[PDB]
């Protein structure tokens, strides 16, 4: 039963970690809180 | 991205757990120790463990799942193995008393000792959950709790959770080979609870793996390791919708309006098509069709039963990896072209495609050489009755002499019971000879 | 004035109306980013009809973006025009509709419907006159049938005189991908046929022909099998958006291809698709470009139309063209193929050249076509239904939802008295 | 397309924290000036620059070695930034580091260079750990709690496993750094119930005690070693608008500023002034010329400054507008004197050594029109107001004001060789024509075409008509004389600026086209179309008084000489990172000025008479 | 020359009302330490109505401060804004109000009466001609819901022609924090119709209702809940401090707004609130506020506005902005919404405008409205009340430092009462 898991640190394959599921509705919508839209601009608001 | 626990009962299903989560952990990234290498600021986070993982904050992530076997021998190697700190202590529940290759302890004495902690923990799972979609149960239907607790369990989380997508991974008992004397009476006493609150049983037998292992795989004399590494890959195509994008995103209650058609009729087979080593992998090209042909043909079948002599009513196919999806409606179109290849007439339509991005990830000392376009294959067909028949005759035979049933009666199990599953097994068996009828 | 918002629903519609905001996107010139850094100034004076506004330049999407599952939602915000649309309109839900029409209409997407409909009645009231909703959608599937659906009914009794038109994703002949699409499809034209004023019917198997047989690509991906339908979508509304000599809005269109009320089942069709190598041989003129589109392999519904007649008729020209051609192609279309045009509406053209052509392409055009080949298309749908209608087949997962075995009458007497129409004047 | 020479730059972003920088070979300054950072030398007028970024830089962080510059700019929500690491000894683009979407607030180097911190976003924040080594991500988590809100602060210390955070919203968290799990473990300072916000960081040099400065005026002196306070700032007499920038000495001392400029120099146990000496403008960076004999401070309206520890004698080094500059123009004749005309000011400069002789502040106000009268007597000026103030060429007194001159701001202005005619443009695209005269100032005539707005004036040199450039694709040609037009110029591109050629007979025009193109006063047609610069757009030119070559500039950030009867280029650019706004040819054909989105004016040394 | 006196009782009045004080003093532009240093003169014209003047120009806050217990007294004092503050307005008691509303009326809390009314009579006679007082106090406990009712009533007493505004916390159904909250309320309520002509009702239920589906905020603080309610607060003493086109004091909407004698208790709200995901991809514009006012999402004292009919509503505009489209939403809202609002009034809806908006943005409005609906916030109440009363649950503790039961059936039968008089003026 230990034969899973032995050859662990030998990789053969590089993960191709480029087809995920990363969650962007649940973390680019939903700030946080600072309540920022009333507001100033203040300290360090540099625009583009 | 949801998520969904996985109950293994059994000295099998924690074994097939073995295999499993070691393909789990590789394929999102986390390591035996419990923690990923890359965070989730790096990366730009991928929630994709999700289905099967859960976060504590010190980036120690959890397999969702309880092993459960009421004998302390291969639970406590999974305490002292190398995935000892992966998983959670309080997750591996285990007992003192076997239940010893009998229904008997594994549902009315001996299982009544633990039904409490693993509903507990059950629960604790369920909470921090949100998308809850299924409970992958693994578990073996020829010894004891795998045919005994199992079937507590079954019951129990119907009447806690109801509508939560029960499905069950599951092992047949083989035609020829068998590993146990007393393993009809335990294969159809707990398909009550079968066809009962589960709503998709997903079967397999030991000896169909074997012939693929030497066949297709190409080694002599296979263990049981290699035999739970394909039951691995054949969950990560129906959790992989779930956990990787795709063209055609496919869901786990979409697996069960797309395969049942009728509440008693939910019983698919599983099949693997590019199971080939790698010695034969420089040979063969592999695009689409001799895969998409590969699941359609005997020698590749997962469970003893010719597909030929039967008539197929449903069948979702699904892919991973590089597939396109013209090079799949052709070799859809070549294969409903087949005479051999029947479909009931109550089913025009065909099949159930579910198109992945994801290639599958190779174990490392696993035998099945990497493709880079899967499938794998869930059909609904007629000829599962001669699976369910063979031992019928079997129980037919040690029980009208009345054979090993001082071992049940004399354990808290009423002899009526025994009757029960016998009429119960009757009538499935005329509904599946009922259901592929052509009527005209 | 004239409005359209975007009413994309399920998963084809949200990646189809993902291609078709990106195509919009660089006719009237948006970035990623939502800012016009395009290239003329007849180019941004109707952007009202598609875009709303924010403040700098900011011009946002008027769609809903609406789907049961959370997860086509993710997939259309990582796509690469997805920073433009407005996170309000993402109305998501919990469960999926397990592609369960019933699971998409009675029971989850009943506590979604109340919500959606919110903010279609915010980007309604910003309109001086909205002249109707497009909504983009596939009948094989769930949420896309079935939430979209019963968003067509509730918007047709909040809106009463507004242009109802859907796009949609009818199922395909031979190839199938839900064994469940045989019920989807038959539910919802029984709540399209009457609430409903031009449903245009893009097919699958269709498209596969375009995209191997004469555009000639090895290995197409949805995104060209969404590119094609989002062509044609920017083609029907161009007349609206940009000047042109002969305009035809959404309602010029209706009033011209509805001869009877319940007949509006349309196909859609896109006039130049060349090959890349065969590109370089093929003259840019328009007596090729009305025959293409009249082509019967360039036709994206699987319909054939010299199976049936051809009641009404368009040609959405696009581009700088001369006026006698599309009026000599047109009749030659006509009086030389006397037999595939009905005899009893004297001439079936709808011919609308506008002056700005697609990006790239100095010419155009976008079939719009009322054939009587569209029962074929219902009678497939009504042969396969009533094959599992006859053993009651995957109803369980029907009936436990909430419904009744009276429904599905109902839902199939509407589809072959709708096949009864196209029948009684096929002749 | 032969470079010409950049001579002598004035520029300076000062509303990034901690900017102005001294690296320590002691020799040469660093500080932003809009997606680039400039390198100007110590006693020379010797500068560099430091290209790459697409937005404006927010961020600069050298190495105690000095052998690493990095900067973080900003991008819309959304989209991911960009942090550069460079080399100061080749200038040149050795890394891009992208990971913080949103944008970045602070970066901070290892002791001994081989991590970078560069915590970004208040949509995305989250701290991250680089390496200077293998150019790549190590470590990763959250740099603020749920509870709490966001950081805006990194420090390093005097062992490299300490990365150290405060924010707007109270989070003083010291990290220690876990390389073989590849993790950051942050601990929460307790300092009471004395919640604060805080801005500034600076530790000492024997890693004692870090150092803050707080908005309520009150320096923060915590224990990285108990995780715990020490001790609170001045009792009584705080200080102003919040302590904007800390620098520690080697001493038991500190340099705190504050956001009025009372620069003040304080020890430890009471924080109370010793040598106080206010400085004009917020203070955001106070650096130390190595050893700290000579600490040059810089403040938000960007003033650079040199003062002595020993003395606390000031002495101003440069001088920048604080905000987008527009309109160049110079004074009739001569060429030694500027305009530079920007958002709440207006000033003029010597040319040769760069040096204001007169600022114009008009409060909170903004001025997209400046133009100097033929006598030399009145600067006029066109505000957002609506308002024409003409102030004083000296003193700066406002002579006359035009109340209620245009609706939407008057952008576009021009004066009259006879000193007697202002033609004023306009938002709501109006061209107006005043009367100066001694006491009054009237209004002529009000002629109305322009739909959108006006962009540009432009008077020939003898007075008959004027060309106003419009944002909605029309150039008229008004007649001047008889109060009428007399050209209908069109074409499909906002037009940003137009300019008369010498022997009127064509008008030259420009736009977001980019397409360049002669256009006649006569019929209004079309007479050529250059190609502009291939990347944006072009706002303003200037055609020599000679007629053989009009200067160009726009989006594309980069000044473009342009010979005229043949339309071939004799381009040259490598400026300014910001966007051109207009340029004017020197009176004496010496140099050529341009203006730009962040405030920088730069000079060429004009080829070609 | 219009002064206000801002009195601040209990913990959440003491963390509310420090909210209020850092947003007053960025319109006004105070810094941290009491200095002028905002920009515009129309600021530093007003400094009066808020604050005083001090040595060398340090302008303080015109609030006495009140707790029983130092525990919120040091977290004011040792904040951002904490040191504006007078060093002897920090009034206080050392025992405690354990949640009573006999602790704070006829004992420990009537001790400090008599010293905190020092203050009061010392700050109002520091005034020219002060319009009124401001208190806010939470309606469950003990500071807020007792002594600070009992503040209220000397006050009233003593200067009768001046107003008298509250801010109050009602205790929400849904979210609760003590479980004597409705013995409370019902208390508190009987010194709130007879001795206050505005009771701004802000509940807790729907601020964080707000900071999760409008301001889209993962995990709120109970520092920004009282920024929302800080907006409010500087919404309707904005014409008080700052210029505008159509001036309106405290008193203009105490005229305006309370049409029978009683009948005063108000809802409030703010026009503007958008996520920060959201701000860019959205337009600020007349039109839409007052669409983000009229609704159910931004109305902070949590209560169906659609259950009921508006006696008197105004909206209190701040920013540039033109008096035809603020008079055409506000009669648009009217029409359009016949049926939620009385007709023996003929104009439901009061108008004014500010000039000067809030720092940050260049636009906002107020919503503050006599909902006859206000009755549910108060049906609860009663409904916690009679089933808590009936089996004299939770009260040895209230008849121990001297209350008779009488005084309880009298104060739930003046609450029926306040429910009753809104249930007359329905139609
Ligand atoms: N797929 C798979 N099946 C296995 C494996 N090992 C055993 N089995 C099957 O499981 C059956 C017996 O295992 P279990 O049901 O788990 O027996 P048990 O739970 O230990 O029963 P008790 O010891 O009495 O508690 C055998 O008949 C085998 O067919 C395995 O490694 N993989
Ligand atoms: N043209 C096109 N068709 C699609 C796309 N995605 C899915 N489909 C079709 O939609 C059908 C299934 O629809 P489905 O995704 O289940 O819709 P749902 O109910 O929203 O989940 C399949 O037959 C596909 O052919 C797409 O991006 N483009
Ligand atoms: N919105 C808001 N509510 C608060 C805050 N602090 C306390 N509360 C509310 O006040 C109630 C308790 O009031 P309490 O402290 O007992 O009042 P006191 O006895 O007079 O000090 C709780 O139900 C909270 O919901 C705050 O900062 N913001
Ligand atoms: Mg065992």
């Amino acid at each position: 039963s230990s034969v899973y898991g032995r050859r662990i640190d030998q990789p053969v394959e590089p993960l191709n970690r480029d087809h995920g599921r990363a969650g962007h509705v649940k973390a680019d919508f939903y700030r946080k809180n600072d309540i920022t839209s009333i507001k100033a601009p203040g300290f360090g608001h540099i625009s583009p | 991205m949801r998520e969904c626990i996985s109950v293994h009962v059994g000295q099998a299903g924690v074994q097939i757990g073995n295999a499993c989560w070691e393909l789990y952990c590789l394929e999102h990234g986390i390591q035996p120790d419990g923690q990923m290498p890359s965070d989730k600021t790096i990366g730009g986070g991928d929630d994709s463990f999700n289905t099967f993982f859960s976060e504590t904050g010190a980036g120690k992530h959890v397999p969702r799942a309880v092993f459960v076997d009421l004998e302390p021998t291969v639970i406590d190697e999974v305490r002292t193995g190398t995935y000892r700190q992966l998983f959670h202590p309080e997750q591996l529940i285990t007992g003192k008393e076997d239940a010893a290759n009998n229904y008997a302890r594994g549902h009315y004495t001996i299982g009544k000792e633990l039904i409490d902690l693993v509903l507990d923990r059950i629960r604790k799972l369920a909470d921090q959950c949100t998308g809850l979609q299924g409970f992958l149960i693994f578990h073996s239907f020829g010894g004891g709790t795998g045919s005994g607790f199992t079937s507590l369990l079954m019951e129990r989380l119907s009447v806690d959770y109801g509508k939560k997508s029960k499905l069950e991974f599951s092992i047949y008992p083989a035609p020829q080979v068998s590993t146990a004397v007393v393993e009809p009476y335990n294969s159809i006493l707990t398909t009550h609870t079968t066809l009962e609150h589960s709503d998709c049983a997903f079967m397999v037998d030991n000896e169909a793996i074997y012939d693929i292992c030497r066949r297709n795989l190409d080694i002599e004399r296979p263990t049981y390791t290699n035999l739970n590494r394909l039951i691995g890959q054949i969950v990560s195509s129906i959790t992989a919708s779930l956990r990787f994008d795709g063209a055609l995103n496919v869901d786990l209650t979409e697996f069960q309006t797309n395969l049942v058609p009728y509440p008693r009729i939910h019983f698919p087979l599983a099949t693997y098509a590019p199971v080939i080593s790698a010695e034969k992998a420089y040979h063969e090209q592999l695009s689409v069709a001799e895969i998409t042909n590969a699941c359609f043909e005997p020698a590749n079948q997962m469970v003893k039963c010719d597909p030929r002599h039967g008539k197929y009513m449903a069948c979702c196919l699904l892919y991973r990896g590089d597939v396109v999806p013209k090079d799949v409606n052709a070799a859809i179109a070549t294969i409903k072209t087949k005479r051999t290849i029947q479909f009931v007439d109550w089913c025009p339509t065909g099949f159930k495609v579910g198109i992945n991005y994801q290639p599958p990830t190779v174990v490392p000392g696993g035998d099945l050489a990497k493709v880079q376009r899967a499938v794998c294959m869930l059909s609904n067909t007629t000829a599962i009755a001669e699976a369910w028949a063979r031992l019928d005759h079997k129980f037919d035979l040690m029980y009208a002499k009345r054979a090993f049933v001082h071992w049940y009666v004399g354990e808290g199990m009423e002899e009526g019971e025994f009757s029960e599953a016998r009429e119960d097994m009757a009538a499935l068996e005329k509904d599946y000879e009922e259901v592929g009828m052509d009527s005209v | 004035m004239r409005e359209i918002v975007h009413l994309q629903a399920g998963q084809c519609g949200n990646q189809i109306g993902a291609k078709f905001w990106e195509v919009i996107s660089d006719e009237h010139g948006i970035d990623p980013t939502g800012t016009y850094h395009g290239d003329s100034d007849l180019q941004l004076e109707r952007i009202n009809v598609y875009y709303n506004e924010a403040t700098g330049g900011k011009y946002v999407p008027r769609a809903v973006l609406v789907d049961l599952e959370p997860g086509t939602m993710d997939s259309v915000r990582s796509g690469p025009f997805g920073q433009i649309f407005r996170p309000d309109n993402f109305v998501f839900g919990q469960s999926g509709a397990g592609n369960n029409w019933a699971k998409g209409h009675y029971t989850e997407g009943a506590e979604l419907v109340d919500s959606v409909l919110d903010v279609v009645r915010k980007e309604a009231e910003s309109c001086d006159c909205l002249q109707g909703f497009q909504l983009t959608h596939s009948l094989g599937g769930g949420t896309g049938s079935g939430m979209g659906t019963l968003l067509i009914s509730k918007i047709r009794e909040e809106y009463p005189d507004r242009i109802m038109n859907t796009f949609s994703v009818v199922p395909s002949p031979k190839v199938s991908d839900t064994v469940v699409e045989p019920y989807n499809a038959t539910l919802s034209v029984h709540q399209l046929v009457e609430n409903t004023d031009e449903t245009y019917c893009i097919d699958n198997e269709a498209l596969y022909d375009i995209c191997f047989r004469t555009l000639k690509l090895t290995t197409p991906t949805y995104g060209d099998l969404n590119h094609l339908v989002s062509a044609t979508m920017s083609g029907v509304t161009t007349c609206l958006r940009f000047p042109g000599q002969l305009n035809a809005d959404l309602r010029k269109l209706a009033v011209n291809m509805v001869p009877f009320p319940r007949l509006h089942f349309f196909m859609p069709g896109f006039a130049p698709l060349t090959s890349r190598g065969s590109q370089q041989y093929r003259a840019l003129t328009v007596p090729e470009l009305t025959q293409q589109m009249f082509d019967a392999k360039n036709m994206m519904a699987a319909c054939d139309p010299r199976h049936g007649r051809y009641l009404t008729v368009a040609a959405v020209f696009r581009g700088r063209m001369s006026m006698k051609e599309v009026d000599e192609q047109m009749l030659n279309v006509q009086n030389k193929n006397s037999s595939y045009f009905v005899e009893w509406i004297p001439n079936n053209v709808k011919t609308a050249v506008c002056d700005i052509p697609p990006r790239g392409l100095k010419m155009s055009a976008t079939f719009i076509g009322n054939s009587t080949a569209i029962q074929e298309l219902f009678k497939r749908i009504s042969e396969q239904f009533t094959a599992m209608f006859r053993r009651k087949a995957f109803l369980h997962w029907y009936t436990g939802e909430g419904m009744d075995e009276m429904e599905f009458t109902e839902a199939e007497s509407n589809m072959n008295d709708l096949v009864s129409e196209y029948q009684q004047y096929q002749d | 397309a032969v470079e010409l020479e950049l001579e002598a730059v004035i520029g300076f972003n000062g509303h990034v924290p901690t900017g102005l920088k001294c690296h320590p070979d002691q020799e040469h300054l660093v500080y932003p000036l809009g997606c680039t950072i400039l390198i100007q030398a110590i006693n020379t007028q010797e500068q560099n620059f430091l290209h790459g970024h697409g937005n404006n830089v927010s961020c600069v962080a050298i190495s105690k070695s000095g052998l690493y510059i990095a900067s973080g700019q900003v991008t819309f929500m959304g989209f991911k930034a960009d942090i550069i690491l460079w080399d100061y000894k080749k200038r040149e683009l050795m890394a891009r580091l992208s990971l913080h979407k949103g944008k970045i607030e602070a970066l901070a180097f290892s002791p001994n260079d081989m991590y970078l911190v560069s915590l970004g976003g208040p949509d995305d924040g989250s701290v991250v750990v680089w390496s200077i080594a293998k150019r790549e991500a190590i470590c990763g988590s959250p740099a603020a709690g749920l509870n709490v809100g966001n950081a805006t602060t990194v420090i390093f210390s005097k062992c490299r496993d300490e990365m150290f955070v405060t924010a707007g919203n109270g989070t003083i968290r010291v990290w220690e750094l876990d390389l073989p799990n590849r993790k950051i473990w942050p601990t929460e300072c307790q300092t009471g119930q004395m919640k604060r916000i805080v801005m500034s960081i600076s530790m000492a040099n024997d890693d004692s005690f870090f150092y803050l400065g707080t908005t309520t005026g009150d320096i923060l002196k915590m224990n990285p070693r108990t995780k715990l306070l020490a001790d609170t700032g001045p009792a009584k007499d705080k200080f102003s608008l919040g302590v904007s920038a800390i620098c520690c000495l080697k001493m038991g001392g500190l340099l705190v500023g504050s956001g009025d400029g009372l620069l003040v120099f304080c020890k430890s146990p009471s924080y109370k002034p010793i040598k106080k000496i206010q400085l004009q403008g917020g203070i955001t960076s106070i650096t130390l010329r190595g050893e700290g004999h000579q600490f040059f401070v810089g403040t938000e309206e960007s003033h650079i400054y040199r003062v002595n520890f020993t003395n606390f004698k000031e002495t101003l080094i440069t001088t920048c507008h604080f905000e987008s500059v527009e309109d160049i123009v110079f004074p009739f004749g001569t060429a030694e004197l500027f305009a530079t005309c920007a958002k709440k000011d207006i000033r003029v400069w010597h040319t040769l050594t760069n040096r204001e002789l007169l600022r114009i502040t008009v409060p909170n106000m903004t001025c997209h029109g400046i133009d100097f009268m033929r006598d030399g007597k009145s600067i006029i000026s066109a505000w957002d107001d609506g308002r024409i103030r003409a102030f004083a060429p000296e003193t700066g007194r406002l002579m006359y004001v035009i109340n209620n001159a245009h609706r939407i701001g008057v952008t576009a202005i021009a004066t009259t060789s006879d000193c007697k005619r202002v033609i004023s443009g306009g938002g709501e695209g109006e061209v107006r024509v005043w009367h100066i005269g001694h006491q009054t100032q009237k209004l002529e005539e009000a002629l109305k075409e322009h739909k959108s707005s006006v962009s540009c004036i432009r008077v020939k040199k003898s007075n008959e008509e004027c060309v106003t450039a419009s944002t909605d694709g029309t150039c008229i040609i008004w007649d001047l004389v008889r109060l009428r037009r007399n050209q209908m110029i069109l074409a499909n591109t906002l037009f940003q600026c137009v300019c008369y050629h010498p022997e009127e007979f064509q008008i030259i025009t420009s736009g977001t086209d980019r397409k360049i193109a002669y256009w006649e006063v006569f019929d209004g047609s079309v007479i050529r179309e250059l190609d502009g610069s291939l990347s944006g757009a072009v706002n303003g030119m200037d055609i020599t008084v000679e007629g053989v070559h009009f200067v160009t500039g726009g989006n594309d950030h980069l000044v473009k000489v342009w010979d005229y009867n043949e339309g071939e280029v004799t381009h040259v650019g490598v400026g300014h990172s910001g966007n051109i706004t207009r340029i004017r040819i020197s009176p004496g054909n010496q140099y050529i000025v341009s203006v730009s989105a962040d405030g920088a004016i730069l000079r060429w040394k004009y080829p070609f008479p």
